[PDB]
């Protein structure tokens, strides 16, 4: 590889304050990078990204762990590329060594082998040693800011042409193994850092039956998946990123969901009467400016006829405490002008005599629906509205698992006619929006691990748009016991093949 | 260089751990002198554990075996450990990996330390531990140490060890290149010997109720047996997948 | 100091696998221990614990941070004792060096100066160097298990006799500054450990107005403190430890609180009628065995007349969906046999015609009370019951701050007659019971820090029985704006003087 | 000797042509001094041509590629040749042949001279 460096730590050692050794035992293990696990299948046309792995302390667990107490780092990493292919499987693969500040728009096959690359092979026997020496623009990189460093871009080249057996296509699975060289050493030691850009997402050890639902205030009763239900829903509560940035109407509260706070108005009673006008604000004493939330925070996002309690400061025949039914059409039937996007909802009062009600600041908890459908409510007059996007593209063998609760409703036709679905419940939404992790990949592997037996129930990938997918080939419903704590393994890439669910 | 080989004939990747000085520590502790035998040494002998069959139907985050260091890695040392209390440990363990030149795949060993949780050993925990990755196709026996890094002078031979472990994980799962419907489930039998430093510290009488003793089944016949669900002789052992093979029958079952 | 050691790392270096250096820059800073900050006031009779600081990597932030990737440690620490006292303030103080496996039952003044101690003085000018060399019983200590190591016990001796000015008693504030010696080095490097016994409690960056209340399903509206209200209440929801061990009826859910799941029975209608019997179980499909929880998880713990919704599978005149009032006396008035401890509650149905109801598994969300009192409900017939203990002893200048919500109720006498109080809301209960921290002290300092200005609103200590205290000298109510994220500083001891609140 | 090989690991058959002395001829002709880069050299880089997929459905009188010598054999020299007029040529070309030990077959290269008809080869 033509690079020819001379120095990478003695350059920054003057203007560093203090440069710090690590220990001579971390410079001797090849411990694998978090997201460089590739698999060359023979049904892959050549010229695709196998991995794009930067420089940095986020290539070992040890450097990422120790780099939370320093202010930065210099020095050169080293890579052992290993491939799980014996003979009779020809086909090259190139590890190009792309510099910092090279744009990522396109990288075809005539572009890989134009860097100082190494053209290795699937048939190789010994592992492949390769330096990743940081071409700086500055003296030392900082460790709390992601920075344009040297990246290692691997791509197959004269692709894999091998003989495959029955029902098992021979993938050549390759791994990267990073190790800092003798040039790698951190700079000035700053001890207090609690939250870091190299921390791993953790997904706490709360049980999925002990956690609050993120779409309706009920404990989660089921944890199932349906290929017969639509695999691409457009939910607006329980949407989150792993970054912590919320999406849509989602509150960081289990008590705010499917509820709203407003200023009431009780006006009309002239023979048919019985209506109320709620001017929406916010559920923690704030205002309402219509931006991108499509509704105030925690507004009920489903089509039905929701009955809502209320706090009334009624003058005559009772104290300042009586609740009532308050039917409220959330559904597509626009009889009254239902618009939570301007923040004006209308609610029929009660089958009552005439009227005795007083306006004020109210907060309207829900209690029952009449007919549930999993479509979005009309937020503005039937017109469009800035929504959270639908749940993104899956691998075609995967469907999203969902977390069943059960509303209480009025049906008079059949019992338990509906159930409420979400992904990443409110104890994970309030987890992600409070820790605010820094993501590496777009997907994130999990293992569902029950407590008192340790049996791996399923593995599942948690996409960074905040939904958990699961590869179930089938067309029937199936459930899972709700006593397993979710636990991470690694930031797996987008097109990852998690095994199966039987 | 014995057979004709399209396979890696040699793995020696220099596992990075300082050599522990056992058995010069617990010699002043115990009030005895206890050599074992100079012929139990230099004799590679199969452990009563860990016979691992890697399959193509295995995820690469899946464990093949997890051997705790102890005298339950030979018939000899598990036989002598019925007498003694305590031991001080070193082993040479050879994995015997098999499978033709038409297989593929790697597998990592890992000398995981004693005071580490027995929960998640994921795929990404290979750089942290002193490890050796090994090709499945390899022809030689893979010798590797299995030493103890302990805080005491000797590990008591009952449930008091909390000692160092070998974790093997298939790191790249077993894709074959054969153009046939042939089962290439790579069957590997690993086998361990004690080093020139393993010894037992104190000599107690054999009690036969010992942990990791050789389990055995009663040698009668299968038709000389009483059926454990109806009082009748067994008129035939069989298998049938058409019957429901998750039955809920109560009598006749016992944890071993 | 008479100890006379010879070696502390070369003993364990044979049976270690690998011993690991740290770097030569961590062995050069005196960075202060987490809980050794004492203050000798002149009104302190001699013979009291100033600090009892063990050995270990939990004496620096750097050793506690780096010790999450090793399997253990050996070696000797070193202590710089500094005192903030100039001349004219005589009075000695002894740093005794107590061994491992010495019992902590009593330590009088004739016991301190009987160890290999150092008898230093308040009037000293240079700081006080002192070794803390680990007297092992084993080769290396493990780092994931707390272990009996050498402890440094300081105690005053011939006490402080100085001249004090007006209204400021001259405290001699002393600090400890730990630093590992050249003998300190870790052993075998085990990289993956996420949760550690040396991790610091963090208290996430959720706003107190965006968090769900832990006693009633409503968003927190106020954050106030009252010296006129009783400073020692006995709450049963929202009780937690920093350890993660829950106390009483507290669920790890915002939706389970003040609610219960049961098997219903609808039997009696004979002229006055209108009663239902709920046999309690659990709110996530479990049983109920009466142990120490005093009620099922999330049972409403207050005295009143709670009206609760229900899901009814009614045969005639409607579908399997209609909700109703269900008055239920939680209060001390034992008309019907109210007992949630055996799990049998009774609820009057409805001012209804006669009866049409069908039994089944129900879950009874609350909607309104008639008269709120902050006393515990009768859990078993008026008899006693294993309860969570009352909120523990304060420093006499401190009162617990509380988190206001507002129920909706029936009063017909006055509006907003009551408000609901808790400490550590459900997004902190579900935080502590999911992280499950390891505690060092009994108290834990916080700083209330508003977001868009950074103004320190108050400092407050979070006791390890799970309640936040606040030193407000006064007798009037005062509130705080609910937009400040709580942030920790250190594990302060029990008898700590946080400043004031004006 | 990197991988395990039932294949010919080495071809060096000593192509019989006298080495041409370029760039010492056209240095008095042009009125400039023009080095290129010492790092465009010693870096094998894929030509924007000639990616050839041999198949079993090919007659043995069939051509895989016909590369004329020029700066259109690298991205670098085809990028620099947008500026310049003229060049003096030498190349080292590496074919990367692939395929398992289960294939067969040969392929001839041929340094065909410039003034030869572009018809029947």
């Amino acid at each position: 590889v033509p690079i020819q460096p001379v120095a990478g730590a003695a350059l920054a050692a003057p203007a560093a304050g203090q440069i710090n050794q690590i220990d001579p035992w971390i410079f001797q293990n090849f411990v694998q990078c978090p997201l460089g696990e590739f698999s060359i299948s023979p049904r892959n046309t050549p010229g695709e990204i196998l991995f794009d792995l930067a420089l940095g302390p986020g290539l070992n667990p040890y450097l990422a762990h120790l780099s939370a107490m320093y202010t930065g780092w210099v020095g050169n990493m080293e890579v052992q590329l290993v491939l799980a292919g014996n003979a009779f499987t020809a086909g090259k693969v190139v590890v190009a060594l792309v510099p910092p500040y090279f744009p990522k728009g396109s990288l075809t096959t005539a572009q890989i082998t134009c860097f100082p690359h190494v053209m290795c092979d699937v048939r190789t026997l010994e592992p492949i040693q390769l330096p990743l020496l940081d071409v700086r623009r500055v003296l030392w990189h900082a460790t709390q800011d992601q920075e344009e460093s040297m990246r290692l871009v691997c791509m197959l080249y004269t692709p894999l042409r091998t003989n495959s057996p029955g029902d098992e296509s021979f993938v050549v699975s390759g791994r990267l193994l990073s190790k800092p060289a003798a040039d790698f050493n951190f700079v000035y030691l700053t001890p207090p850092i609690e939250r870091t850009i190299y921390r791993m997402v953790d997904l706490p050890v709360l049980q999925p039956r002990l956690c609050t639902h993120a779409r309706w205030p009920a404990p989660i009763y089921g944890l199932l998946v349906d290929p017969s239900l639509p695999s691409n829903p457009q939910w607006q509560n329980g949407r989150v990123h792993v970054d912590g940035t919320l999406l849509g109407t989602t509150p960081v509260s289990g008590s705010w969901v499917s509820c709203f706070a407003a200023e009431a108005a009780y006006e009309f009673q002239s023979g048919i009467g019985e209506v109320a006008t709620f001017t929406l604000i916010e559920q923690d004493g704030s205002a309402y400016v219509p931006g991108d939330r499509a509704a105030p925070l925690g507004y009920p996002d489903f089509s039905g006829q929701l009955e809502i309690e209320v706090q009334t400061e009624t003058t005559k025949k009772g104290e300042k405490l009586k609740v009532t039914t308050f039917e409220m059409i959330l559904g597509p039937t626009t009889n009254v002008d239902q618009v939570p996007y301007q923040g004006r909802v209308y609610a029929s009062l009660t089958a009552a005599a005439s009227l005795d009600l007083v306006d004020g600041r109210v907060r309207a908890v829900p209690r029952s629906v009449y007919g549930f459908q999993d479509v979005v409510p009309e937020y503005n007059d039937g017109l469009l509205v800035p929504l959270a996007p639908p749940i993104g593209p899956f691998l075609p063998g995967e469907v999203l698992l969902r977390f069943r609760t059960y509303m209480r409703q009025i049906d008079s036709t059949d019992a338990a006619a509906e159930a409420i679905d979400c992904a990443l419940p409110q104890e994970f939404v309030s987890w992600f929006a409070s820790n605010a992790f820094t993501v590496q990949s777009e997907a994130l592997l999990l293992r569902y691990r029950n407590t008192l037996t340790g049996q791996l129930l399923f593995e599942c990938k948690l996409y960074s748009e905040g939904y958990i997918a699961l590869s179930y080939s089938g067309s029937g419903p199936l459930t899972f016991p709700t006593d397993g704590f979710f636990e991470v393994v690694s930031w797996v890439p987008r097109l990852y093949q998690l095994a199966s669910v039987g | 260089a014995s057979g004709q080989d399209l396979v890696p004939t040699a793995v020696e990747q220099a596992v990075p751990i300082q050599p522990v000085a056992g058995a010069a520590l617990a010699a002043p502790a115990a009030g005895q002198i206890n050599q074992i035998d100079p012929w139990i040494f230099q004799n590679f002998v199969q452990c009563p554990l860990g016979e691992f069959s890697i399959s193509p139907r295995n995820t690469p985050g899946e464990i093949l075996f997890d051997l705790a260091l102890g005298p339950g890695l030979n018939p000899y040392l598990a036989h002598l450990s019925a007498m003694y209390t305590g031991w001080v440990g070193n082993m040479e363990v050879q994995l015997v990996l098999a499978g033709n030149a038409f297989t593929a795949g790697k597998v990592v060993v890992a000398l995981v330390p004693p005071y580490f949780p027995k929960g998640s050993l994921t795929t990404a925990q290979i750089t942290c531990f002193p490890h050796v990755m090994c090709d499945v196709r390899t022809l030689e026996p893979i010798q590797l140490p299995l030493l103890d890094v302990r805080r005491v002078l000797w590990h008591a031979t009952q449930d008091q060890e909390e000692s160092m472990r070998l974790v093997c994980m298939l790191y790249t799962p077993l894709r074959t290149n054969s153009p046939g419907d042939e089962s290439f489930v790579v069957s590997g039998r690993l086998l361990s010997k004690p080093a020139a430093d393993f010894n037992f510290v104190y000599l107690t009488p054999p009690i036969e109720r010992t942990i990791y003793r050789m389990v055995d089944l009663p040698v009668l016949q299968p038709r000389l047996c009483t059926h454990a669900r109806w009082p009748a002789p067994i008129y035939g052992l069989l298998v049938d997948p058409s019957l429901p093979s998750n039955p809920q029958w109560q009598n006749g079952r016992v944890h071993v």
